[PDB]
């Protein structure tokens, strides 16, 4: 039929002289005959005019050979969290000189940021199209009266777009090489992007080699997130419309079903935050996908080897110390033993029992409410398997969500998405889950064979420590373990263990 | 909602792409090479077809060989409601009529991007120039 894109919102009651008209449909009926237009010199062209043009109605379906597609699949959105940034814009209505289109007023991001803009819009004139201030008003309702003060204050689009580039740059420069705007109803937000997004074939950053994420109109050049300073436009963005996945009611509804922290003020950024929150829940709270792998953005390899070295020492030692008959490995989707050479019966449990070797894992979602009396025999292992209250007979490792890093991103409730290798949604650290446990003190244990300045320590439990044996081999191994242990402590991980754990059970293997 | 509309869902995609592009000219050309259909809904003139061959004229001046169009509608930058590359920035085709070879009048907008006007005779180089 006819589109809404570029709707002339002007209160003018005539047409646009065949010469000043941009389209056939915009020409005044006074020059239209038998399907064509005709130059009637007695009806002269307009010397001057100003017609507000609606920029609502963009459709970005293009499939052009060298150009990236702005909208992405749910798969890519997940593949590239980090890059996710929530985006919601509150507008205002065109009103005196024109009417029938919305202008950006408050731009909200899933950072805490709210940028207020001068209501500007696109005006077609007799010579060119001008980008200028447009008369506007906040939407009619009562819940929109908070936008009345914002019709004053605010600032120039000159600025607002630089601020956006800067804001995104700071947020994303150590996380991704792109940006993915996370949208609820993409219409108006895509319109707002016209005001600060340019697109084209992929490019790379001046100086750097990374992907260009920004563009300077000032001097036709491109930038990554680390060099984009003074750059005014976002260059190739990506975006995802969350509601299009398949949702019931409004944003407020679906979000609050899965979250009690992000309170909704009527302000733009809250809707942005909530939008992201919801998307995270539908991809990361809906349990872990181990086939999706994420790249190293920094110092992950050192944390992971520390985590395993410690995991091994602690579980190895507790099994020798208290001679448990059974080890209940809760939270292991694979069939991998952290102490593969132990005599104990090793049972595996998980909510996502990997299909490839499904037979070795009992499907289970642990709840204290349910299983508090079920795993009585032996010891339970919860190494980054975050539950409700933990059972007294347990060895536990839990990530403190409050620790900031490039790996720890915001998530549901009060928790977070720890994205090391693979993405792990971790529920907020709750002190009372460890009621039944003891915080695990530092120790080192080795029953291995033995071999500028040496050190003595009481925490080194080794056959060569009964008074002077800095045993060069196990001096090193101790000092390395010590570093690994401290790595993971300061990396945010917390260790707890059954109260009966006693290092004399370990010393006793040597006092004999 | 008010307003008196402007465009046809045909141009809706083509235009969104060039509006957002860094280089609209390049974008449009690439778009067409990628199989997209050229911008339509232009201002085509009912004309005697007896006028001077000149490209940019005050009133319609088509030949039997040409068609006459309402200049602004043949200008990519006017159709996208974006900035013009004229450093001063006033469109050279708005408020005038544009003469386009019937053989090339399939794509008015592209035709004006792709071609150039002779400063001496006022006719398109290659499409009606008597110099050289
Ligand atoms: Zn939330
Ligand atoms: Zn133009
Ligand atoms: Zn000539």
């Amino acid at each position: 039929n006819v589109t809404g894109l570029f709707k002339d919102c002007s209160k003018i009651i005539t047409g646009l002289h065949p010469t000043q008209a941009p389209t056939h449909l915009s020409v005044d009926i006074k020059f239209k005959t038998e399907g064509l237009c005709v130059d009637i010199p007695g009806i002269p062209k307009d010397m001057t005019y100003r017609r507000l043009i609606s920029m609502m109605g963009f459709k970005m379906n293009y499939q052009v050979n060298g150009y990236p597609n702005m909208f992405i699949t749910r798969e890519e959105a997940i593949r590239h969290v980090r890059a996710w940034i929530g985006f919601d814009v509150e507008g205002c209505h065109a009103t005196r000189d024109a009417v029938g289109t919305n202008l950006p007023l408050q731009l909200g991001f899933s950072t805490g940021v709210n940028l207020v803009a001068v209501p500007t819009g696109y005006v077609d004139t007799e010579n060119n199209t001008e980008f200028t201030r447009v008369n506007a008003k906040p939407p009619p309702g009562d819940q929109f009266k908070h936008l009345i003060p914002l019709m004053y204050k605010g600032l120039p689009w000159n600025v607002v777009r630089i601020k956006i580039v800067q804001m995104l740059s700071d947020t994303l420069k150590g996380l991704s090489d792109r940006v993915v705007f996370v949208l609820w109803a993409h219409g108006f937000e895509l319109t707002s992007m016209k005001y600060f997004v340019k697109i084209g074939p992929e490019r790379t950053c001046c100086l750097c080699d990374k992907r260009a994420t920004c563009f300077s109109t000032s001097s036709d050049t491109y930038a990554c997130w680390n060099h984009s300073v003074g750059f005014d436009y976002v260059y190739n963005p990506f975006m995802i419309d969350v509601q299009q996945w398949g949702f019931t009611g409004n944003l407020q509804s679906n979000h609050d079903q899965h979250c009690q922290v992000h309170g909704n003020a009527h302000v733009a950024s809250c809707d942005a935050i909530m939008t992201r929150c919801l998307a995270v829940h539908e991809c990361f709270v809906k349990r872990v996908d181990w086939s999706v792998e994420y790249p190293i953005i920094g110092d992950e390899l050192r944390v992971n080897s520390a985590c395993r070295k410690v995991q091994h020492m602690v579980v190895k030692s507790a099994l020798l110390a208290d001679k448990f008959p059974v080890l209940h490995d809760i939270g292991n989707p694979k069939a991998i033993k952290c102490v593969p050479q132990a005599e104990v019966e090793w049972k595996f449990y998980d909510a996502q029992p990997c299909s490839d070797k499904a037979y070795k894992i009992e499907e289970l979602f642990y709840s204290y409410a349910i299983h508090h009396d079920k795993f009585t025999d032996g010891v339970c292992l919860f190494w980054n398997c975050n539950v409700d209250r933990y059972p007294a007979n347990a060895i536990v490792c839990r990530f403190d969500t409050r620790v900031l890093s490039n790996l720890n991103l915001p998530g549901c409730d009060g928790g977070s998405l720890y994205v090391n290798k693979h993405a792990f949604h971790t529920p907020a650290f709750d002190k009372s889950a460890f009621t039944n446990l003891k915080q695990l003190p530092f120790f080192y244990y080795s029953d291995s064979p033995c071999e500028y300045v040496p050190l003595k320590s009481a925490t080194c439990i080794t056959r060569c420590n009964l008074g002077g044996a800095v045993c060069r081999h196990h001096a090193n191994e101790y000092r390395q373990y010590l570093d690994a242990y401290n790595m993971m402590i300061s990396a945010g991980f917390s260790l707890w263990i059954y109260k009966q754990f006693d290092t004399y059970n370990l010393w006793n293997t040597f006092t004999r | 909602h008010a307003g008196n509309a402007t465009e046809v869902p045909a141009n809706s995609t083509v235009l969104s792409f060039c509006a957002f592009a860094v280089d609209p000219a390049k974008a449009y050309k690439d778009y067409l090479a990628s199989g997209g259909q050229p911008i339509t809904n232009c201002v085509k003139m009912l004309c005697t077809h007896t006028g001077t061959g000149q490209a940019i004229t005050v009133t319609p001046e088509a030949n039997m060989d040409q068609e006459s169009f309402g200049g602004a509608s043949c200008c990519l930058y006017c159709r996208c409601h974006i900035d013009h590359p004229n450093p001063k920035g006033f469109c050279d085709l708005k408020g005038k009529y544009v003469q386009i070879p019937t053989t090339c009048a399939n794509d008015p907008v592209g035709f004006t991007l792709r071609n150039t006007v002779c400063t001496v005779c006022g006719m398109w180089k290659g499409y009606g120039c008597s110099c050289d």
